[PDB]
């Protein structure tokens, strides 16, 4: 039951990291750079879902 | 966050595991000690590797990207310990253990060599790593699961749970290799590093905690 | 056990949608617009994790 | 994808549920029929609401955003049916049912009114909806769970599973209200619409499938 708070909190931490790269890229005015950072954020968050689900399935399945 | 901040987080998480595993281990019997020692080596080695990267060492330039040698070197050293831990649970034979450690090592060596190759032929090396990994998964879910099924219910139950954690999460690493700096570089270096820190921590420290929690329930 | 393929496939579908908004925003050269689309993608993907975990916990927990 | 494409996807998913629930329902007894009929109303009403939005109707401009009236109207109509389904499982009394339907309706009405208010005072209306929702969760996990615990094991088991689905997923809607167009507009209209389609589908159709799968195991 705590595994869910570990996963939920790690996800926000990862989100904050991804958000930082988007805003940093934004600060340049280079649209392509923000896109690059955003594509990385999206793939990373999808991968993160797999990791969290794997962890959850593995411990509670 | 920067790369070194993430490396420091990796190092600290691994240290926390190591400390927890060492201390949980003061309570163990002759046949139990090897499990705790194995967990200490796994997280202890990874802790040092993360310090090395955090200190800016082993950042190897490969074409226009950076591959972290200590990442792959510490996998090479620690993944065989994870397979060893699983094989002990399964009750594996001398010969079959040699087979899984070999397959494991082929995966890790191929991925390390591939990360180092600037040209497109790095994907052939990845491919060889991937085929070996499928062979590894087969042993884990086939023969090794068959062996484990012959042990006590508590042991069988821990094996299956650690097996599932291992099979699912280890399957994610090659996708990160392909999407990160070693492959098509769609993941930024930072995101690549964050995902691997998380994954390393779960497959070592999470794995260990799961084992600690079951071991306590069994003996007592 | 199939619930995991429902969740995994829905996640990629959602990712593709978010990716489309990022590339569309990118096509404008407006960095702030890509940032806007990316921030939405990140929050949306975090929320999506909650939904998927809720579904998984609820059916297999 | 556009908004109307997503609305069409919502409508179709709801139709699939409705068809599945209607057909599963040809097999039911006197005391069972009410459950299948309730699932048909829930998904059937939501299916029509999604057609309405897909056809471009009820897109209400509020300041510089667009709120979907049929979204909230169909919640108002269907969420009491979901609470009714749960209360039937729990074995609820006439009076206590009145209490939960009231709390439920306050949530849905407050959120609809809030979405309609251009000014900052919409957050006070949200606040009232949120407090009512906490009261609703209390009944679901407290009194209603106590009532359900007195029923057969199969019924108790389905109640807890649908209760957990409901409590966890319904808790997500207010965050989408706050982050989407009704609140601070950090979610684009499209992402907002996609999340609500998914959530609507799981809380109605997923909920229904879970019920279908347990009902079959019980009678047979
Ligand atoms: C503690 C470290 C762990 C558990 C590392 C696990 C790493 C892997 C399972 C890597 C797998 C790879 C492949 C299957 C294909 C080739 C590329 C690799 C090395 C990333
Ligand atoms: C089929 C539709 C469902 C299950 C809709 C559920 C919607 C809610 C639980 C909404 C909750 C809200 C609050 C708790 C606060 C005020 C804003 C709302 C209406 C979005
Ligand atoms: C919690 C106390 C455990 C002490 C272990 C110290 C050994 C550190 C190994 C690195
Ligand atoms: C700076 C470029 C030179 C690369 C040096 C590579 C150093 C390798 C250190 C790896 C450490 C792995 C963990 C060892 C644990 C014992
Ligand atoms: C790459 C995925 C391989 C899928 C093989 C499926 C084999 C099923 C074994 C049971
Ligand atoms: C790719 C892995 C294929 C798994 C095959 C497993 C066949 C053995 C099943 C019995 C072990 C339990
Ligand atoms: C193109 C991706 C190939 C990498 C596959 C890695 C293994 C996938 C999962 C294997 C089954 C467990
Ligand atoms: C699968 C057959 C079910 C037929 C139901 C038709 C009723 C549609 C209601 C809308
Ligand atoms: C175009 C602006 C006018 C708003 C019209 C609102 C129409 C409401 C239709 C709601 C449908 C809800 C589902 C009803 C099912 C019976
Ligand atoms: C907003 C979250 C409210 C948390 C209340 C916790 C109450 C625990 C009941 C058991
Ligand atoms: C916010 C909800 C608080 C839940 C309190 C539940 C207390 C009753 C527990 C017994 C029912 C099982
Ligand atoms: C500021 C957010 C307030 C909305 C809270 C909605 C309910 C949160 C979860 C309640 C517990 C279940």
């Amino acid at each position: 039951g705590a595994v869910f708070i570990f996963v939920g909190a790690l996800t926000v931490l990862f989100g904050a990291i991804a958000y930082g790269e988007v805003t940093a890229a934004a600060a340049t005015g280079d649209a392509a750079a923000v896109q690059e950072a955003a594509v990385s954020a999206i793939l990373g968050l999808i991968i993160l879902l797999g990791i969290n689900l794997g962890l959850v399935a593995a411990t509670l399945g | 966050v920067g790369l070194t901040t993430l490396f420091w987080l990796g190092a600290i998480g691994m240290l926390v595991g190591t400390l927890a595993f060492a201390w949980a281990g003061r309570d163990a019997g002759s046949g139990e000690r090897r499990y705790y020692v194995t967990l200490v080596g796994i997280s202890g080695i990874a802790a040092v590797a993360y310090v090395v990267m955090a200190l800016g060492v082993g950042w190897v330039p490969v074409a226009e990207r950076t591959v972290f040698a200590p990442r792959y070197i510490n996998w090479i050293l620690t993944t065989p310990l994870i397979v060893y831990f699983l094989g002990l649970l399964a009750g594996l034979d001398s010969r079959e253990f040699g087979i899984v450690i070999t397959l494991n090592t082929v995966v890790m060596l191929a991925g390390f060599a591939g990360a180092m190759v600037p040209g497109i032929e790095r994907y052939a090396l990845f491919g060889m790593g991937a085929v070996a990994f499928l062979g590894l998964v087969y042993y884990l879910v086939g023969p090794m699961t068959e062996s484990a099924s012959q042990r006590s219910s508590g042991i069988k139950s821990l094996y299956v749970r650690l097996r599932n954690l291992t099979v699912i999460l280890w399957a994610i690493y090659p996708f990160i290799w392909l999407l990160g700096p070693p492959g098509v570089a769609l993941l930024t270096p930072t995101v690549d590093v964050a995902l691997i820190v998380y994954l390393d921590l779960v497959t070592k420290v999470g794995f260990g905690f799961i084992a600690l929690d079951a071991a306590a329930t069994l003996r007592a």
